């Protein structure tokens, strides 16, 4: 189950870091 | 091609950014995520996010566009930050708990319990940062 769930949260964190 | 296990997954998943249901991620439902993690992305920002998934052109997420995109070290040990609250080295099931509900997401301590257990290697009901890491890659 949710381990989709926190990476989801984790990747699309990742995702706005990129672009500082 | 994922499973009709791992689909379902990820709908609950999609459906955390999906806050008025309408099967559409806007920039507003993602910066609302944004902020709720702690995160204050700029309108442009949020655009580019969108932009980089969004198969269409339409301005928004759908469901399989979500699915595509879950195909640094810096990056890893930020979100890490954003989940180990009291910087102790361990993600608990409370803070894990907070998070979620920050999210919008209430759920019960045995939820809150697998979810761990499931990132949880060495057994002693935490995340660590390498087995977080590990999740990730
Ligand atoms: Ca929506
Ligand atoms: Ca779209
Ligand atoms: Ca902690
Ligand atoms: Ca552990």
């Amino acid at each position: 189950k949710k381990k989709a769930t926190f990476r989801a949260i984790t990747s699309t964190l990742a995702s706005s870091f990129k672009r500082r | 091609q994922l499973t009709e296990e791992q689909i379902a997954e990820f709908k609950e998943a999609f459906s955390l950014f999906d806050k008025d249901g309408d099967g559409t991620i806007t920039t507003k439902e993602l910066g609302t995520v944004m902020r709720s993690l702690g995160q204050n992305p700029t309108e442009a920002e949020l655009q580019d996010m969108i932009n980089e998934v969004d198969a269409d052109g339409n301005g928004t997420i759908d469901f399989p566009e979500f699915l595509t995109m879950m195909a640094s070290e810096e990056e890893i040990r930020e979100a890490f930050r954003v989940f180990d609250k009291d910087g102790n080295g361990y993600i608990s099931a409370a803070e894990l708990r907070h998070v979620m509900t920050n999210l919008g997401e209430k759920l019960t301590d045995e939820e809150v319990d697998e979810m761990i257990r499931e990132a949880d290697i060495d057994g002693d009901g935490q995340v660590n940062y390498e087995e977080f890491v590990q999740m990730m890659t």
